[PDB]
């Protein structure tokens, strides 16, 4: 019982790999209650070869997705590889391992899917495994930072909402974009840009933060940078340039159910980067105080950040405070807060996380994000402000 | 002093 | 030619009115090229005390506008009164002084008018007065630290704009309000709120500094404090309060005509203030630059700001640069510098100055910003989208 | 320094 929880992994790369940089190091430090124990890759030759690197002893090397959803060894599996896979992916890993029943939880990434009904589906399948835990991986939702700030609100330290303010950054759909980056991450149809994932990920530690989510919303949508320009390795630029065609801004503002308190947010899609302001802030104007968070990566869900408070201690006397936690690894710590989340419940079926402090996260929330996405997405089409108070239900 | 997350940074982790 | 524009003045309260302590001063420093010749107010009473107490050496005083609309002696005529008598006023000197010829001029402030259709009007009527140059107050326009942030863009020190980011405060439709204030700025009808006037004033400068106008744009409008707090003349609150109409905060989105440049903005109505943060400010990220505008009042229009600029000097060497101007009266220097914009042109018709760096604004932006603001609010309402490439029209 | 306007300011003008 008191007794690992073995890990099967999907999107194992090696070991320089982006899980291997993050969850890997995740369930080190949960060595005690997580082992790796699968690791599917389509070669066998690299299943073997990153459990040489990593020493992962435990671990026994997959060649077939069918062959990997069966291992009757695994309770959790993760997959985290790309999201246009990501529907191929799960699905079958649902329908090849309904005989394993010690699989208790499927981890997996923000984007849960690459479309909404795309993933609508592997929801509405998730539901079925009465025996299943989904978990998508907002870490967003863990941050020192945005918890902090949560619970300042929460608390009444400022108050009442008044008006909540916004900027981000995409990275790579800048005036810039680098050599390594893959060009599906840029492909329209890719079902990844700026909104859809880096937004996504912030407006919901938002709605995560205040713990409202939304009644009605507008936006809108800019492809002004058709062609960038390609970066040398050392980010030096190049002559050389290249095609987009996931948009450079999205402009977007929507009334919160929750006192029907506004929002404003301009998110922008890279470089050149502001310098005049912090790429990545979330100004909220509370009613007896200010809470500012500031990062100048607008990876929150990957970034150390800062933030500033101000207003009363409790919740007349107000106070200043300034929370930043100099090294924290959040690139990795983050997630492994989310481990922890899991080893709790588990060492110690959940629905969404939704507005609460303990647990994680599930394809119900990342569905909800998801759902609400598409409102984006249908609203700048649509060019018209639509109501986004269902989003949070279903059947 | 507070070291904040550089997308400088971030492009080499990803 | 060569002497004094005369202006005729309605809304000269006293020596202790708004225009007195704005506009007169403005025509004080061109003593040389304007002479106040005529105030009208209801009560005789008023105007000759203001003539005597400000020694308005050529002033002569008028109990009737008609009466006043008549005076063959004034060649521009100010309209500095509240705006919802803005309709009625205006229309009225307009109709009367047909016969009057000198009478070259017609200034007026923002709002224009009340309402588009009211507005609407005024210009209609401005029209026919081939001789009539016409002026809505938009000081904005004026402001050192607009116009250097619009010279640095044009010579493209930015590059190309990506995007622009805004904030606010109406300042009294906050969780507080002043004993002063007037009812109407709360009560709904007036035409009198955040949005047409605030709000209006700022994201013209910006059409203005950015100088492109909009395309389609998105506004919500909030009504979340329905009851404020009464202000004891020193600031402090008391324990007394009065519900209001007019809305508290607007959100709103848009994307600018020249480059599908995108545009956010968030503007408070009043208190508290943001404390984090500046309560005035504009953020536009350019392509090799950056430029940013702050004030901690939201009345930009009058107030004394600062910029912070950075990028290539002329337009791959970025450069900073903060343009702040140390005790500048943008109360007073602002309105000023609209009235030399008049004695330049007239020691030296218009449409409007739109774009323009020189010149001032004219009722036909008057109107446009006007046109523009019924979109914002058939927006909200309507719950849609709208294209306002139109207004320009 | 930055002489800027404050609203405190304003509203006594104003």
């Amino acid at each position: 019982s008191s007794r690992p929880i073995r890990v099967g992994f999907v999107g194992l790369t090696s070991g320089k790999s982006w899980v291997a940089k993050t969850h890997f190091l995740a369930i080190q430090q949960l060595s005690s209650q997580f082992q790796i124990v699968a690791l599917y890759n389509p070669t066998l030759k690299s299943s073997l070869q990153t459990i040489e690197q990593l020493q992962l002893k435990h671990a026994t090397g997959f060649d077939s997705l069918e062959s990997f959803a069966q291992y009757k060894d695994i309770d959790m599996i993760v997959v985290s590889v790309k999201v246009p896979e990501h529907y191929e992916v799960v699905k079958n890993i649902l329908e090849h391992s309904s005989q394993n029943l010690n699989l208790r939880y499927l981890y997996v990434e923000w984007a849960l899917a690459a479309s909404v009904q795309q993933a609508e589906e592997l929801y509405s399948i998730s539901q079925q495994r009465a025996n299943l835990q989904t978990i998508i991986c907002l870490q967003g939702r863990k941050s020192p930072y945005i918890v902090r700030a949560k619970e300042l609100i929460s608390e009444g330290c400022i108050g009442d909402i008044n008006s909540i303010e916004i900027s981000g950054n995409g990275g790579w759909y800048g005036y810039e974009r680098p050599m390594r980056s893959p060009e599906y991450l840029y492909d329209i149809e890719s079902g990844v840009n700026l909104i859809s994932n880096s937004f996504g990920h912030t407006i919901d530690v938002l709605q995560y933060i205040t713990g409202s989510y939304f009644q009605k919303i507008n936006a809108m949508i800019s492809n002004n940078i058709p062609t960038q320009f390609l970066l040398d390795e050392n980010g030096k630029r190049t002559k050389e340039t290249i095609s987009k065609t996931c948009p450079d801004h999205l402009l977007f503002q929507g009334i919160l159910e929750n006192g029907k308190v506004p929002v404003s947010c301009s998110f922008k899609g890279g470089t050149p980067v502001k310098k005049l302001t912090k790429n990545l802030v979330i100004d909220i104007h509370g009613t007896k105080g200010d809470l500012k968070i500031e990062g100048d990566a607008g990876f929150v869900e990957i970034s150390n950040l800062v933030l500033y408070f101000y207003g009363i201690k409790n919740g007349e006397e107000q106070t200043m405070e300034v929370f930043h936690l100099r090294n924290y690894n959040s690139v990795v710590g983050n997630i492994l807060r989310i481990y922890e989340s899991i080893a709790d419940y588990h060492f110690l079926k959940f629905d969404k996380q939704g507005f609460r402090f303990e647990g994680f996260p599930t394809f119900k929330d990342a569905i909800i994000l998801h759902r609400l996405i598409d409102a984006v997405f249908r609203s700048d089409k649509e060019e018209k402000t639509l109501d986004v108070s269902k989003i949070m239900i279903l059947e | 002093l507070f070291n904040t997350t550089t997308m400088d940074d971030v492009y080499n982790y990803i």
